[PDB]
């Protein structure tokens, strides 16, 4: 409730609020203006990247607070990091990733 | 008038409401996955309104 | 945060009950997106920051490209169900509105009658989340990983083209 | 200052409204979109919850909630596209093979 | 809270499990090796069994505020565990038959073995959810393993869809119960309630809603509608998993969260309880009369079972022994249900790909498979609850807690759903020695067949002397 924060919090406002009308206004004027006269591959792709995803998000917050866990943190990420890339070797070998076969 | 054992029949009865309440609980197994979710909604429902009566 | 959590509220009511009943796939997926902003708006008003960044990271942006990768591979193209438009009729979506209501009741009376002192809205950084995930909840971290694991392998066998 | 049956309560709304789009939808595909919206308020309600009591299991749960929601939409659209290319048709009500 | 050495050796099953399947996970990824790989799974499962005696020789303690190990814990895991390697031998021919790639089964198999062990030693609402879904995932995986048969993938469908649904209500459910009570571990539900104020309408709402999502994996009235077309659509081993490990498993964990939550013995949820239990066991006996698929008869017997089992549940917050009767009537229902789905599984082994028929055709099982159609007789007489049979022995067990407990309307429900099954389960096993007109080689097939006539034998030998059964479950008491 200070200043400052209020202050950002108006100016972060104004720019996605002037940001998204340029945008608007810019399409408006275009169109206003001037006279008139498939292969399961790519849902294998995208449903590995939801999956590595969610692990992403968890070594996400892991990142944040190394320093708060210890040693004790860096023994369970690194466990988390090894299923995730014993599975990104499985899928690598198995042909999963293979774009070309 | 008792040649055809009439005490047996009636105490075999039961066995035909067991078979009529078979044939009827039996018509809830359609196959519909539709129907499954619907009935999944309504148990839901029947417990909170059970759990809400009850207190 | 009071009027920014009403506001998304509202706009994640109504764009979930445009998603539920539209017939273009891509509208309702793109409704769907906008739920999800919305509830997003709603999480970062009452200070779970962490939980507002994921809703936009991988809610709006992992499983909803799938779905829609998923519906741009199929092409719908109204396959006999959009010409037929079912769920508009009264006697297909009136009986489960009714269902539906009876147990939105049922629950609203529970929730109320509850002990209130009120949201803070404080804000619960990552990194105290970070400190729960890997302090307290260290086996949900790994059988976390198992379960992700399990989709993926499950999703492969089965969605493979061969 | 926000109420928790305030938020409570929206949580309600989206998940009875995904549980109707579940239902009286045939479509398999809205069928998971009507998923991926039930799982999504039960996350929100998690989050409400861990919000009012100033604690850091809300977003946990959240977190491993939408970890169930992401591997469950993969495993179900996987079987929408299996279902898609071995029948052209993704009527639920035409899988109904099996009866009592 | 960290976790020290003595907690690393009370998560010895669940690291083993873990384990085994990065190591099966990179076998896999070396080559594809059929042999290998199920080896390597059942290695790993035997070895989760030595580590469970390691664990019994350590103390009973809370590892983590989600886990809590105890000798409770360690009867589940024993019994996942069990069902879990049964269902990787009764696999292996089944998939011998099978085209496709067929070592992703065991991989799946091993993660649905570590929920159910997680949800063995489950003690938090974080820990029982997040066991649900590794049970249930990895089923959606199995049921549909054999998706361009027709029936698998119907079931497959059947059972993702409904099975999100069920977490959803689930999920929310525990939303609620947060909301209301501000801990998310089992003794804390309902702790800060006082002077009569235990029914607190948003716990009890929280509460119906895990209901709901629970009454779905255990195949219970009004929630039961899925459990044969799953069963039957299915792979037979598939079935034997989803009958014995994912019922068992969920079961406990049910168990132990009505024992533990300070809401347990709320009148309400017991009443509500009492109607679910007395309308499976009637619906489920009186669905299974006019049943000629086997495998759709085992489900209906199966949503009977579980209401047996809910009987007994209800009773726990009365009596005492009602955690013996759960473990008696466990260890029974697993070795009958596996002896039954075992039996199925071998006579539908090899598979005989997506466009034959997979119909048992039980009638005149004798005249060429007389050893199990002896099995087979021998589980159709252990799920009736005749007497020389571990099924009559838990029948006894249910039947003695509902009477201590004086709840009559359940124990004349449970006399009049065992009349039902009288009839059913002899019709089974009387049409086995009929004579039918008309309609292996390899140590895996006799591995399977060696496994139903064990589990046969046990029945048989428990049943007419059940006290090493009771004195093994009397000791695996969890935390009071
Ligand atoms: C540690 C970092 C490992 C990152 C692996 C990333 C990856 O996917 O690597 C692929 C690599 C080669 O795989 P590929 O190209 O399919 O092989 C054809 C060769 N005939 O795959 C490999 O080289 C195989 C992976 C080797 C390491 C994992 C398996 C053994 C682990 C033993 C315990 C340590
Ligand atoms: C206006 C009428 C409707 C018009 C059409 C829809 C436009 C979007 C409306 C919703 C989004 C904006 C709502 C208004 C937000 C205004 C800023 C605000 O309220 O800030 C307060 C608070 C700041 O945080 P805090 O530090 O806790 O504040 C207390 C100070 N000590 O803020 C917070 O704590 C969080 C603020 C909200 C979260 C960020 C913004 C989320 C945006 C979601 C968009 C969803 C999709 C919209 C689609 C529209 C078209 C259909
Ligand atoms: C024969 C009758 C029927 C048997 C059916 C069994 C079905 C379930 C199988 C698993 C059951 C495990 C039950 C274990 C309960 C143990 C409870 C307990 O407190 O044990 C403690 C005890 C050590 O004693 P104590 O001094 O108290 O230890 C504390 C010291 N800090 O430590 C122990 O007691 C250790 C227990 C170790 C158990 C190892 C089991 C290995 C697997 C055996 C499988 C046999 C084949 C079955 C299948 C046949 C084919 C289908
Ligand atoms: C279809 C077949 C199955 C039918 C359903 C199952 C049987 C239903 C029996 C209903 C019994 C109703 C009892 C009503 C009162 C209950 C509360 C009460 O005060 O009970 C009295 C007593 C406990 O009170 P207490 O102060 O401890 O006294 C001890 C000395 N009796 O209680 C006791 O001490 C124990 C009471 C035992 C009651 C009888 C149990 C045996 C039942 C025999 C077979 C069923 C009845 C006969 C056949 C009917 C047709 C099939
Ligand atoms: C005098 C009153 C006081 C004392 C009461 C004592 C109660 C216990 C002792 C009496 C029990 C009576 C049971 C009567 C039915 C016996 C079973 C029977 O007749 O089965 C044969 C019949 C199959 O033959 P069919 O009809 O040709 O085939 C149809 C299917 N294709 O099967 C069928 O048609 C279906 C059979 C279904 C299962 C059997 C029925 C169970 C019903 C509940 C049993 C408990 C009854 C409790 C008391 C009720 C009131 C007397
Ligand atoms: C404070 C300094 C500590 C130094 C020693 C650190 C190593 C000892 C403690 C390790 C604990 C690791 C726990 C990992 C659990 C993994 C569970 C996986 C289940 C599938
Ligand atoms: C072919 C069968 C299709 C069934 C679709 C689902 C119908 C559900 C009806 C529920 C009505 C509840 C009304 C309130 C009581
Ligand atoms: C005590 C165990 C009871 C259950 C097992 C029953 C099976 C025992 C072993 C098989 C014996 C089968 C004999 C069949 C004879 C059929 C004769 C038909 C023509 C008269
Ligand atoms: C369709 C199948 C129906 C089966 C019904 C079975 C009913 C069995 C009889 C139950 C009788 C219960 C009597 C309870 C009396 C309690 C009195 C308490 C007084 C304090």
């Amino acid at each position: 409730t200070s200043t400052e924060v209020i202050a950002h919090h108006w100016a972060f406002a104004i720019f996605l609020i002037v940001a998204i009308g340029l945008c608007c206004l810019m399409l408006v004027g275009g169109w206003f203006l001037g006279g008139r006269a498939l292969s399961a591959k790519f849902y294998l792709v995208a449903m590995f990247f939801v999956i590595f995803d969610v692990e992403a998000l968890y070594l996400f917050a892991w990142s944040t607070s190394i320093r708060e866990s210890g040693w004790v943190g860096f023994v369970e990420a690194a466990i988390f990091i090894f299923v995730l890339l014993a599975g990104l070797v499985y899928l690598v070998r198995i042909g999963a990733l293979d774009w070309t076969p | 008038l008792l040649k055809r054992d009439p005490l047996n029949s009636m105490m075999n009865i039961p066995a035909v409401l067991s078979r009529f309440a078979g044939k009827g609980l039996l018509l809830s197994e359609n196959g519909y996955l539709r129907w499954y979710v619907a009935s999944m909604s309504i148990g839901a429902v029947v417990v909170l309104a059970l759990l809400m009566v009850l207190r | 945060m009071e009027f920014a959590f009403y506001i998304c509220g509202l706009i994640a009511i109504l764009a979930t009950l445009r998603v539920i009943t539209h017939t273009n796939p891509v509208h309702a997926l793109l409704y769907l997106i906008i739920s999800l902003l919305a509830i997003s708006g709603v999480f970062f008003s009452l200070g779970a920051y962490f939980a507002g960044a994921l809703e936009i990271i991988v809610y709006a942006g992992a499983i909803m490209v799938l779905f829609v990768f998923v519906v741009m591979m199929l092409n719908l193209g109204g396959s006999e169900i959009e010409q037929e438009r079912q769920w508009l009729k009264p006697q297909v979506w009136i009986g489960p509105a009714i269902l539906s209501a009876i147990m939105l009741v049922v629950i609203v009376y529970a929730i109320l009658g509850v002990n209130d002192q009120g949201i803070d809205g404080t804000p619960i950084s990552a990194k105290a989340v970070g400190i729960t995930l890997f302090g307290p909840y260290v086996l949900a971290v790994e059988l976390a990983s198992m379960l992700l694991l399990a989709g993926l392998v499950v999703a492969f066998h089965v969605g493979r083209e061969e | 200052m926000i109420p928790l049956q305030h938020g409570l309560i929206l949580a309600a709304i989206l998940f009875v409204l995904g549980l109707t789009g579940l239902v009286i939808r045939r479509n398999l595909l809205f069928m998971l979109i009507g998923l991926e919206i039930m799982i999504n308020a039960s996350a929100l309600a998690f989050v409400v919850a861990g919000s009012y009591w100033g604690q850091t299991d809300g977003q946990v749960m959240y977190i491993l909630a939408i970890s169930l929601a992401a591997a469950e939409a993969s495993i179900g659209l996987a079987l929408l596209l299996q279902l898609h290319r071995r029948r052209q048709n993704l009527n639920i009500d035409s899988v109904s093979e099996m009866r009592g | 809270m960290t976790i020290t050495p003595q907690n690393l050796i009370a998560l010895l099953p669940l690291l083993i499990v873990g384990l085994t399947v990065v190591v099966v996970m990179l076998s896999i990824a070396w080559r594809r090796n059929h042999f290998l790989n199920a080896t390597l799974s059942v290695i790993g499962l035997n070895a989760a069994l030595v580590s469970l005696w390691f664990v019994g020789q350590a103390g009973a303690m809370d590892v983590t505020p989600l886990m809590r190990v105890d000798g409770f814990a360690m009867l589940y895991t024993g019994l996942v565990l069990l069902a879990s390697l049964a269902t990787c031998t009764f696999a292996y021919p089944w998939l011998e038959g099978y085209n496709d790639n067929k070592d992703e089964f065991y991989l799946l198999v091993l993660i649905a073995a570590l929920g159910g062990i997680l949800l063995a030693n489950a003690n938090h609402l974080a820990s029982l959810f997040l066991g649900i879904e590794l049970i249930s995932l990895p089923l959606f995986g199995l049921v549909g393993y054999a998706f361009r048969q027709k029936r698998s993938l119907e079931a497959s469908i059947k059972y993702t869809i409904l099975s999100a649904a069920a977490s959803s209500f689930l999920l929310f459910g525990m939303a609620l119960v947060y909301a209301q009570s501000g801990d998310l571990s089992f003794v804390a539900l309902g702790k800060n309630l006082g002077d009569g104020m235990l029914n607190e309408p948003l716990l009890l709402a929280g509460f119906g809603l895990m209901i709901v999502g629970l009454g779905f994996k255990l195949s219970l009235v009004p929630f039961h509608l899925w459990t044969p077309d799953v069963y039957q659509g299915a792979p037979a081993p598939v079935s034997t998993f989803l009958a014995t490990a994912s019922k068992i498993a969920i079961f406990g964990v049910v168990m132990r969260l009505f024992l533990y939550a300070p809401v347990g013995d709320s009148e309400a949820i017991r009443v509500v309880l009492a109607i679910i239990a007395f309308a499976s066991i009637i619906f489920g006996n009186l669905m299974a009369l006019s049943q000629t698929n086997i495998k759709r008869l085992l489900g209906y017997s199966s949503i009977s079972h579980l209401g047996y089992l809910l009987v007994a549940l209800i009773a726990l917050q009365t009596g005492e022994m009602s955690m013996e009767a759960v473990g008696v009537y466990l260890a029974g229902y697993l070795f009958s249900s596996l002896g039954a789905f075992g039996v199925v599984s071998l006579m539908s082994s090899p598979y005989r790909g997506p466009d034959a028929d997979s119909l048992f055709s039980y009638r005149g099982l004798f005249w060429h498979r007389p050893i199990l159609a002896a099995v087979m007789t021998v589980m159709m007489l252990s799920l009736a609850g005749i007497p020389m049979t571990l099924g009559f022995i838990g029948k006894f067990y249910v039947l003695a807690v509902g009477v201590q407990a004086h709840l009559w309307w359940l124990v004349g429900a449970v006399v009049v759903g065992s009349a039902i099954g009288l009839y059913y389960y002899l019709r089974v096993a009387v049409s086995l020695y009929l004579h039918a007109p008309e309609q292996p080689s390899n140590w895996q097939y006799s591995a399977g067949g060696i496994v139903v006539l064990i589990s046969a034998l046990l029945v048989l030998v428990l049943g007419v002397w059940p006290q090493p059964l009771i004195s093994i479950v009397r000791l695996a008491m969890p935390l009071m």
